[PDB]
């Protein structure tokens, strides 16, 4: 979507 | 939504030899954490300044390294996250000590994992 992270992009 | 504050700030409390941080840049995390050239098992614990209730897992796979932060200890269960395609927002530390053999490491690779080769 926009962000990154993980589990989702946050 | 959450992203919306959060400018310059700085907090690191530690009185041990503690593998915990907060706002590191993810993104350019893996530049500096992503030279060991170990397995999928060397793994950090930091999350962010910014997300209020964000905590994050740190791996260090044999290509890369990632960063798992969403949920933090709530009040409707604990450690609340996973992986890119995991759903495991349950309990972690206690987990993760006697899991650490064979735990939810990295997404599709080496699961078992230990510490990080950063500061000490």
């Amino acid at each position: 979507p926009q962000p990154e992270y993980v589990n989702q992009p946050d | 939504g959450s992203p919306a504050s959060g400018t310059s700030l700085s907090a690191a409390i530690h009185r041990t030899q503690l593998w915990f941080h907060g706002r590191i840049s993810r993104e350019e995390s893996q530049r500096l954490i992503g030279q060991q050239g170990l397995v999928d098992g060397l793994f950090l614990v930091r999350e962010s300044q910014r997300n209020p209730q964000g905590f994050v897992l740190s791996l260090c796979h044999l290509q890369k390294v990632k960063h798992y932060l969403i949920l933090p200890s709530e009040e409707e269960g604990r450690l609340y996250f996973s992986m890119d395609d995991g759903q495991t927002r349950f309990t972690d530390l206690l987990q993760l000590v006697e899991f650490h053999q064979l735990n939810r490491g990295i997404l599709p690779c080496l699961l078992r994992h230990c510490c990080t080769r950063v500061a000490l």
